[PDB]
RNA sequence: UCUUGUUUUUGGUUUUUGGAAAGCCUCUGGGCUAUGCUUUCCUCUUGCUAUUGCACUACUGGCAAGC
């Protein structure tokens, strides 16, 4: 499915996302999954409060993701 | 010596049993049948809410999603 | 294969028993709004087609009732079924 | 290394006392020894005890839990 | 289905997990699952107070997990 | 693309861009606006038009136009905008 | 061997749908899927705590559907047969 | 099936989510889980707006779908 | 070149630079048949046309920005809020509004926050700015200048 | 031939807001119910002034006050 391949293609770029938690995470993406796991670095979190933090490495569960936000050049990518 | 969930519910059938839900409520009553999903069935059941009887209903089935507990009275 | 086996013996048999007996049923829902009616047909997920339904639900305490002719209920919303006979 | 179901298999043989936490309820916990289990992570506890933040130790008996509600399984 | 996740690089290293109910745990990563069930040793709570209680070997459920971090690079 | 400087940097970024779009729409379609509040880039903006004649007209007619209190200074940009380069080739 | 198959017959009639979200939706049904995903035509949907707003082509993520309140003219006995 | 869903492709859509938020933009890619990909997206939390860009939503998060405008020639 | 359904259907449609859905309608004389846009746009660009009156709109709940540059607007319709409830930005640069009283219908647009009337004869009328501020208090930015408190008070004296 | 058992479609429920403690105001019914206000806990608007810089953006001056 294409909604997963687009994700894999944004590996390397910087990504924003939203979780069921309520907070949004921003950082370079290293690995993804068909599950929608993620592996990121130099993350800059921002919760409901506005509280910023730093997280060196992170793993996620897709189930916990609401939605992603992806770079702009990833709209000319091929959809097979 | 191991006691597994199917064998446990295959031996629990008939006797008095109390089972909770995810929302606090706990119902007592004897057990008639058990599906492969657990998915309980009860007869002559009295609903104990916060350790207090509310309404005697009788014949019952509970969807297997809400079941938190299974044990005995 | 094994689905045929459980409909006769298991928990779900008492609806098949009741619905064939032309029986009424009390259903406790996940919406906190109980359903009182007579059933037409059911399924393995507890997807039930109800007829002549009447709800009972508190407010801010005020109880309110409404009659509905035909109603397909998705089994997810159901949490507890009470299969009460007239006899 | 140690996989997760092989770790739980050790808790059956040793008959070790294990406290179980719930999914969306920190106020409640459980206790007891492990007789058996299955593929879907349902558990048959023996001499299980209901504990709280108040430390209100309430007894139950031999019970069974659904695998959907667990979070932590911890030795002693 | 059942994509066995990429947790090989975290094995036998310290972690800072987060779980449902805003509760979090430190531990050495022993083993992982298809569904992301985890085995942690030298498990220490991080209470809302900040009071850190030592527990030991622990099996965290997969569903619960929100995320998994690394303390030291 | 025209380069604007001497802009009141107290306006929030999204409001600045929306007023810029509004003001400059009178001369032709504005394709995009690049404006940042970094130390380096604050008080500036790049306004990109589909048509070149539109950019020239904008430049001559709005030179020193009072915008949010200050007279804006407009000039042709040094380089071609990335969006223009992609739209051309 | 599913009650879902009966809903594929249902097409064309109007229904007031309730969801887990707590909304209410009057509109004609066009198509119904095996995964419950229904598409509607000429719709008047109202959100929990807002005014009713008319939409042309509504479609719903089946997961969210609590119940269909069917019209009173529809014969059940005929539809329950394969 | 999914015959209807291909028909929506490349239309500006109004998507309500479980949170209440409503995303808007064209539809580029679609899934069996109802994962939607959307181009040039805006949320409307409610007298509010935000610009995101390319957004990939899950199936869990989505509630309803509704066409804003016809398919663009651009 | 009537503004027709057919005209609207072949019109450039895109996401603009401020991230809104905009329809490009840049010699229309009369605003009509907007029904066919189906309320799918956040912005509508009517610049460089020959429209005389800002009127004739269907109920359009989406429409938040109206760019109406270089037309011949000499009058504003009276029921505008009833067809455009969330109208937040109105750009009327280089049109034909001549009397302060002709700007009166804008008082009924409750969400109107960005208003531009430059290059209109009305601009040179004595007290034009204060008149707009008192009669259309919902405006926060007028002619790309911040409506300030002191102007509001001054407009409260005159016209009180 | 199957498709309700942890990452989507047969639900773990719900999102300035919610809950708790007395007082005041308004509405309804014959001292009850609902709402707001008042106390505690968990970027925006005023002034002022800094920066004149050729870009592709989580965000973007600093100081004081208000929320």
């Amino acid at each position: 499915s294409l909604c997963i391949k687009l994700l894999h293609e944004t590996q390397g770029h910087i990504v924003t996302m939203e979780l069921e938690n309520g907070s949004t995470y921003r950082g370079k993406l290293i690995e993804a999954e068909d599950n929608m796991n993620c592996q990121m670095r130099d993350i800059s979190v921002t919760a409901r409060d506005g509280r910023v933090s730093h997280l060196d490495q992170v793993y996620i569960r897709g189930s916990h993701i609401r939605f992603l936000i992806v770079p702009d050049m990833l709209r000319n990518a091929p959809m097979f | 010596v191991p006691v597994n969930p199917k064998p446990f519910l295959q031996g629990l059938i008939g006797k008095p049993v109390l089972v909770r839900l995810k929302w606090g409520q706990e119902y007592k009553g004897t057990l008639q049948s058990v599906d492969s999903y657990m998915n309980l069935q009860l007869l002559n059941a009295e609903e104990l809410v916060d350790g207090v009887k509310t309404g005697d209903l009788g014949e019952i089935l509970i969807r297997c999603n809400n079941v938190l507990w299974v044990g005995e009275v | 294969r094994l689905e045929e086996y459980e409909f006769s013996a298991g928990p779900l048999s008492v609806l098949q028993q009741a619905v064939k007996n032309h029986d009424q049923v009390l259903i406790n829902c996940r919406n906190n709004k109980k359903l009182l009616a007579r059933v037409k047909a059911f399924d393995r997920h507890s997807n039930m087609v109800l007829e002549n339904v009447k709800e009972m639900w508190t407010e801010k305490a005020i109880n309110k009732d409404r009659f509905i002719s035909k109603m397909f209920l998705r089994g997810d919303g159901v949490v507890l079924v009470v299969r009460i006979p007239s006899a | 290394m140690i996989p997760p179901i092989n770790f739980i298999f050790k808790l059956l043989q040793q008959h070790t006392p294990v406290s179980i936490w719930l999914f969306e309820q920190t106020d409640i916990r459980l206790q007891g020894q492990i007789r058996g289990f299955d593929e879907f992570m349902n558990i048959v506890l023996d001499d299980a005890v209901q504990v709280d933040a108040k430390n209100n130790k309430r007894e139950l008996g031999r019970i069974l839990l659904k695998g959907d509600n667990i979070t932590l399984i911890q030795a002693i | 289905k059942a994509g066995a996740p990429d947790l090989k690089k975290y094995l036998d290293r310290q972690v800072f997990v987060q779980l449902n109910g805003s509760r979090k745990v430190y531990g050495v990563l022993r083993g992982y699952d298809i569904f992301l069930n985890i085995v942690l040793e030298d498990s220490i709570e991080e209470k809302v107070d900040g009071e850190k209680v030592k527990i030991g070997s622990v099996a965290i459920r997969g569903n619960s997990v929100i995320m998994i971090e690394t303390l030291d690079k | 693309t025209l380069y604007v400087n001497n802009l009141n940097d107290k306006i929030n970024k999204n409001d600045l861009r929306t007023a810029l779009y509004m003001l400059f729409s009178t001369y032709g379609t504005v394709v995009d606006i690049v404006a940042l509040k970094t130390p380096k880039m604050r008080g500036q903006a790049h306004v990109v038009f589909f048509d070149p004649s539109a950019a020239a007209i904008a430049m001559k007619a709005l030179k020193n136009f009072i915008f949010f209190g200050k007279e804006m200074k407009i000039q042709y940009a040094h380089s071609k905008s990335k969006i223009i380069e992609r739209i051309v080739a | 061997m599913k009650l879902v198959r009966f809903l594929m017959k249902l097409t064309n009639e109007t229904v007031s749908i309730e969801l887990k979200n707590g909304t209410i939706v009057h509109g004609t049904i066009t198509s119904v899927d095996m995964q419950m995903n229904t598409h509607l035509k000429a719709v008047k949907m109202t959100v929990k705590g807002r005014e009713p707003v008319p939409v042309e082509t509504l479609s719903i993520r089946g997961n969210n559907i609590r119940y269909y309140i069917l019209p009173d003219s529809l014969p059940l006995d005929t539809l329950l047969i394969d | 099936g999914t015959t209807k869903m291909v028909s929506l492709l490349n239309h500006s859509l109004n998507v309500t989510t479980k949170d209440g938020r409503t995303f808007v933009g064209q539809l580029l890619a679609f899934d069996g889980f109802m994962n939607l990909v959307l181009s040039d997206c805006q949320e409307y939390r409610h007298e509010e707006k935000r610009m995101l860009g390319l957004v990939i939503l899950r199936g869990e998060f989505i509630v309803s779908l509704s066409v804003q405008g016809p398919p663009p020639m651009d | 070149m009537r503004l027709n359904a057919e005209f609207l259907s072949q019109v450039p449609s895109f996401i603009s630079p401020l991230k809104e859905t905009e329809l490009d309608l840049r010699q229309i004389p009369i605003i009509e048949n907007l029904g066919v846009l189906r309320d799918v746009h956040d912005a509508i660009d009517f610049t460089d046309n020959d429209i005389r009156y800002l009127g004739n709109f269907p109920r359009m709940k989406r429409l938040q920005t109206l760019l109406c540059g270089n037309n011949r607007i000499t009058a504003i319709a009276p029921d505008i809020g009833k067809v455009l409830p969330n109208l937040k930005t109105l750009s009327l640069a280089q049109n034909h509004l001549q009397e302060i009283a002709d700007l009166d219908p804008l008082a009924s647009c409750p969400q109107l926050t960005n208003l531009s009337c430059i290059d209109n004869p009305v601009a040179q009328k004595q007290y034009y700015r204060l008149y707009l501020i008192w009669r259309i208090p919902s405006l926060h930015i007028l002619d790309f200048e911040r409506v300030r408190r002191n102007e509001r008070l001054r407009a409260e004296e005159v016209f009180g």
